DNA sequence: GCCTCGCAGCCGTCCAACCAACTCAA
DNA sequence: GAGTTGGTTGGACGGCTGCGAGGC
């Protein structure tokens, strides 16, 4: 068979379907980046950076050889490679393969699809097959390192923070962590406060509560982005030891999607 | 006394409307040099030439132009005792006029002619030339038109019992006519006799008695044929007196050599006295048809004269860049070039330039003509448009050129001149042809037609659009294509500037006008259009003027009329063949029926007179043996076979084809001059034979028979299917082919054998010969075609092997591209070069086609595409070999993005039709460039001419300069009309060309051809062609900078493989 | 009280139908 | 004066955001 092969069926396929179910149409136009670690999916929503890592551990079979590969999700500017994972696209779906063949930088990905039929038997849904050659060259910029602070918020709490965020550049939003774990988010009007502690509606759990900080965002798309992505509770991850500080919000529901927002001024 | 009939052309004039440009008043102040003078001047029309001056209408010794006229205004200018003896003369045209014995009573005509026109009668005038170059008119008396009516129907309707009754009934219908336009008609204006004839329609039709009625005038006949007994069918009422003269005298022709001879009672032709001349001839005769014979042997054309002319016009209104309209007094004719040739020697004899205002031809031009051995131009200068137009018409009357040519002369030059003379100046035109008054001189619109009595008008635009296939038929393009001459040009735009500048600059307009006429003369003597037109005139039995301006029907009608009369007839007055588109690299043999529709008519004996619509008409005959039965348009039709009754159409076609074969047998053993005449003759027979089927199919035409036309197509369709079924059944296996044609053993190629019809259209089929080599297939094809012809079809039906393709692309019905075994590429129904496209796309589109046909790697790979549905190629890698085809598209894409390019390769262009404020839609690309030039560049924008432009990529500077509010006196993503830019600006600032615009146009050009490789699906074709291009992805420059300052690491290019890999390991660890 | 479910409105993308514009003859 | 093409108007399909309010 192919030198590079990825397979989903049964429990692993149900895992990926559950991961895409809340994401709806938000990832259909995107960059797929593939290597020995897994598939990293990249997009920008309202100008903000968005990532979905799929680890090799989440596939029925995952086998890779040779360099990293990158593919744009759109085929012939119409159909998306990621369509198969939308919540109701193929109701009878049973198994999915990616086969990647050839020599860099001219490898081709072929995606194949199987559905359930009489007596539960698999049939290849051959009309739906997609083929895409890798990008001849590409550059993508990715997060790296460990965040200075991490805080976990529920389905409530996170929706309170999003509502407390300023509506526009006319009113910037401050995120702050004060003495004795007093997490707060506020602007010229709205304010919310929580009690952070190390790893009850006011309580928050985090990895590094001692590191006090205060940071601003002043063109804040994040209430648009995180509701577009339907994030049902997540981890706020702060990068503070950096010329442009950043907030990465990672979802903690069925979806492990992350969005990264640049902060100000520090 | 003066002339018997008044001369209506101007021989004297002493007042006229003086119209002239005020700019010719070269001493007037700058305020008063615009527009035209327009008023009435009491002066004789003047002409100036070389410092001398003359009256335009004075005839005498010192004239500025040549003459071939004997009479002028009723004065005889022939030398004393001028009296040529005429034996032989050539006829080029035939007039038809009415003369009255009362009008001609002062002329000293013999009684036998006066009898033929008492009280009125039709005279046939033969126009011609003697071997000594004398202009002749021979007036033939005694020809009468006639028509038929059924005797039983007339006797039962009008209660007639003898022919004299019918004569009085007709006289009554004319006496009682509205307005009494036929006052004084009598039974003596008629003759009627009883004759037996058959209606030409239907086989069952019995002979019957008819009244043959003779008449003295076509005016009377054309009233009787619709105003008198409309319920009673009439026969041959539409036949003109010229046709009766030609058909009723065996051997007579409308173009050719004649001899005068003694008639029945030893009567001779009478020479007219000068004051009885009806025309501008040197000698005229009265005769009857028995005074004439065809002169055998004589065949050389005599010294007829050709005028090649061209007008130049200047608009005089509020915009001199508007196209001139003759009905506007201020839109003048300013110059007329007029070249006079001998039509027999082809020599240029005179070069005349008529000029409104003074005009000094360049010494350069005079030297060029002298070096070429051509006549020195004579420049005729006039103070006003009327004096110039009068002088030109005076030349046309006095020199009397028998043939007239030019480029667009029927559609522009004559209509403009004659509109001026009629509408502005009120001049009567009826005396300016060959007749001295009451002749036809008329233009009318369909584009246009012209009739001028005694003048054969042949416009070279019609000749060349019929003969040569070209992108453009401007005289410039034709001169480059046909003559290979790179001639200069003066746009109407430059004309008004040159005209105002002075006599030297009006001389440059004159040079250009003369050079235009010299090129048209060269076209005329290359194609020799008078020789093909006269060959058709001789064959069809009609005059040369009708050959040019009447349609195809009258040619067949007149030949049928001659034959029908000899036979006793009278004429009454009125999906399996579809192409599976794709590419073949096995050889394809083309079988073609020689003259399919004429040969069906002959083989099946189809005619008006062999047709029956009724079974009882053929009950005495045996089916199949004595007649064809055929279902046509749902009706059952019967056609009796040639031994029962021979078809008139079949006899015409057979006799013409025998004549054509005989002529073409003589061509190889004939002189270089004879071979030209014989070639024109064989070509005339082909055009007439091909028109027979069409003649039967014109509903409401002359003598229609839709049953015959529909039968011809029905038989033709069945013959293709029969040929197909025979080929498929006879040569299904290689052993069967080899048993018929033993050289097939040498032809056998690798792979499976088959023969299948892949395409068929009207008279041709294409047979794919899988598993054979191309080399022998033309020779075996001749034997296949011969075998099929003898197996299936009656002579003269003949299938022929036309050609063998080695490679063929079937695109659609009547659309394909192929390569013939002799290496030549052939294209049908497709244009690979587009007028509106830049050079880059035309050249690259043609390179993709050349590659498909001339790299066997790509040809073989393209042929493999047919093995799978078009949709299936979306989901699997394309064949091995098309990678060389993809490389052309990759190189083309690269060649747009390359910075070192010649921007000229990508230039589009358009002309402003009017001043930019007057446009309805402001987004038209070339308008953007006008405003960008005048505002952003602050340069002078080009005035009402061709703007060149290119399409640029959207950037800053472009987004800013789109705020062109100076146009009065969408911004996120610009439109193509906004992205238009000036090429000089684009070069100077190194501006990037729009990759999406040019490459999407290149794919748009490519897909229209390569659709055939992918089941005609344009979306699949375009999608698969995009996939060859290398896709790349990067974040925007600003975004990349921000993310690097946010500590993001780079994955992909610009780093080693392990750096990219380890960076992804970091990315998955952070995003956990 | 508050999580989540459906309806009603807005937007982008798309195919279709239509229009005004060249090009030409001096 | 008849064929092509870049732009405008229009309705429909599909998917998302915001409001109201049913079930727990
Ligand atoms: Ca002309
Ligand atoms: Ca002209």
């Amino acid at each position: 068979g192919a030198p590079c092969q990825v397979v989903l069926q049964g429990a692993e396929l149900n895992g990926i379907l559950q991961a895409f179910a809340p994401l709806r149409t938000s990832l259909l136009d995107s960059l797929l980046v593939m290597g020995d670690r897994g598939i990293l999916i990249h997009n920008t929503i309202f100008g903000e950076q968005v990532f979905l890592p799929l680890e090799h551990s989440q596939f029925s079979r995952y086998r890779w050889r040779g360099p990293t590969a990158a593919f744009l999700s759109l085929v012939d500017q119409k159909r998306s490679l990621l369509s198969v994972f939308r919540a109701n696209q193929y109701p009878d779906l049973r198994r999915v393969e990616l086969a990647i063949t050839g020599q860099a930088p001219f490898r081709t990905l072929v995606q194949r699809i199987w559905t359930t039929t009489s007596d539960g038997e698999a049939v290849e849904l051959a009309s739906e097959t997609l083929m895409k050659r890798e990008l001849t060259s590409f550059v993508v910029l990715v997060p790296q390192g460990t965040p200075d602070v991490q805080l976990r918020l529920t389905r409530p709490q996170l929706t309170k923070v999003l509502n407390a965020t300023g509506a526009d550049s006319a009113t910037p939003t401050t995120f702050e962590l004060g003495v004795n774990g007093k997490f707060s988010v506020f602007t010229t009007s709205t304010c919310v406060t929580f009690a952070a502690r190390e790893e009850n509606a006011k309580t928050v759990y985090g990895e590094n509560t001692h590191r006090t900080f205060s940071v601003v965002v002043d063109d804040c798309s994040m209430r648009a982005v995180l509701r577009r992505l339907q994030v049902g509770g997540g981890t706020l991850k702060f990068f503070l030891t950096t010329p442009v500080p950043s907030l990465c919000v990672t979802a903690t529901g069925p979806n492990a999607v992350s969005a990264v927002f640049l902060l100000k001024p520090q | 006394t003066g002339p018997t009939q008044r001369h209506t052309y101007y021989s004297e004039c002493d007042e006229f409307r003086f119209i002239a440009p005020r700019v010719l008043d070269e001493d007037a102040p700058p305020e008063k040099r615009a527009g035209v003078h327009d008023g009435h001047l009491k002066r004789a029309p003047k002409v100036y030439c070389g410092g001398d001056e003359r009256d335009v209408l004075r005839v005498g010794s010192g004239g500025f132009w040549p003459r071939r006229s004997r009479l002028w205004g009723g004065v005889d200018h022939a030398p004393a005792g001028f009296n040529p003896t005429v034996t032989v003369f050539h006829v080029y045209d035939i007039l038809e006029n009415v003369e009255h014995a009362y009008g001609m009573r002062a002329a000293q005509f013999h009684a036998r002619f006066m009898d033929a026109i008492t009280p009125t009668g039709t005279v046939i005038t033969l126009l011609g030339l003697t071997p000594e170059g004398h202009r002749v008119a021979v007036h033939v008396y005694g020809t009468r038109q006639y028509f038929y009516m059924n005797k039983e129907e007339v006797d039962r309707h009008l209660q007639c019992r003898a022919p004299r009754d019918l004569c009085e009934r007709m006289a009554a219908a004319l006496r009682e006519s509205p307005g009494a336009s036929f006052r004084g008609i009598s039974a003596d204006h008629f003759e009627a006799e009883v004759v037996e004839r058959t209606d030409v329609y239907y086989y069952e039709t019995r002979p019957a008695l008819f009244y043959r009625v003779y008449v003295r005038s076509g005016r009377v006949l054309s009233y009787l044929c619709d105003n008198f007994c409309p319920a009673i069918k009439k026969y041959e009422g539409g036949v003109d007196a010229t046709t009766r003269f030609i058909l009723d005298n065996p051997g007579f022709v409308t173009f050719g050599w004649y001899r005068l001879k003694p008639g029945r009672n030893n009567t001779l032709a009478q020479p007219r006295a000068p004051m009885a001349f009806g025309t501008s001839s040197d000698v005229e005769f009265n005769c009857t048809a028995d005074n004439l014979a065809i002169e055998g042997g004589m065949s050389d054309l005599p010294a007829y004269k050709l005028m090649c002319f061209d007008i130049e016009c200047k608009a005089g209104g509020e915009d001199e860049l508007a196209f001139p309209v003759a009905g506007h007094p201020e839109d003048l004719v300013i110059q007329i070039s007029c070249l006079l040739y001998d039509l027999s020697t082809t020599a240029l004899e005179h070069v005349l330039l008529f000029s409104l205002g003074s005009c000094d031809l360049p010494e350069s031009h005079l030297n060029e003509l002298a070096a070429r051995g051509l006549p020195t131009p004579v420049v005729l200068e006039f103070d006003s448009e009327f004096e110039m137009l009068l002088a030109f018409m005076t030349l046309v009357k006095q020199y009397g050129p028998e043939f007239v040519t030019g480029y667009n002369i029927i559609n522009f030059d004559w209509p403009f001149l004659l509109a001026k003379l009629t509408d502005i100046y009120k001049v009567p035109l009826d005396g300016y042809g060959r007749m001295n008054g009451r002749g036809v001189f008329r233009v009318w619109d369909i584009r246009s037609k012209i009739k001028v009595n005694g003048m054969v008008n042949i416009d070279m635009y019609g000749i060349i659009t019929d003969k040569i296939k070209l992108s453009s038929y401007k005289l410039n393009a034709v001169a480059e294509a046909v003559l290979k001459d790179k001639k200069k040009d003066l746009s109407y735009r430059d004309i008004p500037a040159y005209y105002a500048a002075g006599p030297a600059q009006r001389g440059v307009i004159g040079e250009y006008c003369i050079q235009d006429s010299l090129l048209v003369g060269q076209l005329f003597f290359k194609f020799l259009p008078h020789l093909e037109l006269s060959a058709v005139a001789r064959l069809a039995g009609i005059n040369i003027t009708r050959t040019i301006y009447d349609g195809q029907q009258i040619r067949v009608f007149t030949c049928l009329l001659r034959l029908a009369d000899q036979k006793g007839f009278i004429l009454p007055d009125t999906r399996v063949l579809d192409p599976t588109s794709g590419f073949h690299v096995n050889p394809v043999v083309v079988f073609d029926f020689a003259s399919l529709y004429p040969s069906i008519i002959q083989a099946h004996n189809l005619c008006f007179s062999t047709l029956s619509l009724r079974a009882d008409a053929v009950a005495h005959l045996e089916a199949g043996k004595d007649y064809l039965e055929i279902e046509v348009g749902g009706r059952r039709l019967f056609f009796v076979k040639a031994h029962v009754r021979e078809s008139l159409l079949s006899i015409l076609l057979r006799d013409w084809l025998a004549m054509r074969k005989q002529i073409r047998s003589r061509i190889p053993q004939s002189s270089p001059e004879e071979a030209v005449l014989l070639d024109k003759q064989q070509a005339a027979i082909k055009v007439v034979c091909n028109s027979v089927y069409g003649f039967t199919g014109v509903q409401h035409g002359l003598l229609p028979c839709l049953h015959v036309a529909a039968t011809v197509t029905t038989i033709g369709r069945e013959m293709l299917l029969a040929t197909r079924e025979y080929v498929h059944a006879r040569w299904a296996a290689f052993e069967q082919l080899l048993a018929d044609f033993p050289e097939a053993a040498d032809m056998r190629a690798p792979g499976p054998y088959s023969m299948r019809i892949i395409y068929g259209d009207t008279d041709s089929i294409f047979v794919l010969c899988r598993g054979l080599t191309a080399a022998g297939l033309t020779a075996v094809g001749d034997k296949m075609a011969s075998h099929i012809s003898r197996a299936l079809f009656l002579p003269p039906i003949k299938l022929e092997c036309e050609k063998t393709f080695t490679k063929l692309l079937l695109i659609a019905k009547k659309k394909y591209i192929g390569v013939i075994y002799g290496g030549k590429m052939l294209i049908k129904g497709v244009d690979l070069v587009r007028k509106n496209n830049c050079a880059f796309i035309n050249r690259t589109s043609r390179a993709l086609v050349d590659l498909l046909f001339y790299d066997d790697t790509v040809s073989g790979a393209a042929a493999a595409l047919a093995e799978r549905p078009a949709e299936e190629w979306l989901a699997r890698p394309l064949p091995e070999g098309l990678q060389a085809f993809g490389a052309v598209l990759v190189d083309a894409h690269r060649r747009i993005t390359d910075p070192e390019r010649d921007i000229q390769d990508f230039v589009l262009t358009a002309e402003l039709s009017r001043h930019p404020r007057a446009y309805t839609n402001k987004r038209l690309a070339h308008l953007t460039v006008y405003y960008k030039l005048m505002a952003r560049r602050a340069q002078v924008p080009s005035i009402k001419d061709r703007i060149p432009y290119v399409i640029v990529a959207q950037t800053r500077e472009v987004e800013e300069t789109v705020a062109r509010l100076a146009a009065l006196r969408k911004p996120r993503k610009l439109l193509v009309s906004e992205l238009a830019e000036d090429p000089a600006y684009a070069i100077a600032h190194g501006v990037a060309l729009n990759t999406d615009y040019y490459f999407s146009h290149l794919l748009g050009a490519a897909c229209v051809t390569f659709k055939a490789l992918f089941g005609n699906n344009a979306k699949i074709t375009e999608s698969l062609l995009k996939r060859f291009i290398p896709e790349v992805w990067h974040p925007p420059d600003d975004v990349a900078a921000r993310l690097r300052t946010a500590g993001f690491g780079a994955v992909g290019a610009g780093a080693t493989a392990e750096e990219t890999r380890r960076m992804l390991h970091r990315a998955f660890d952070t995003l956990a």
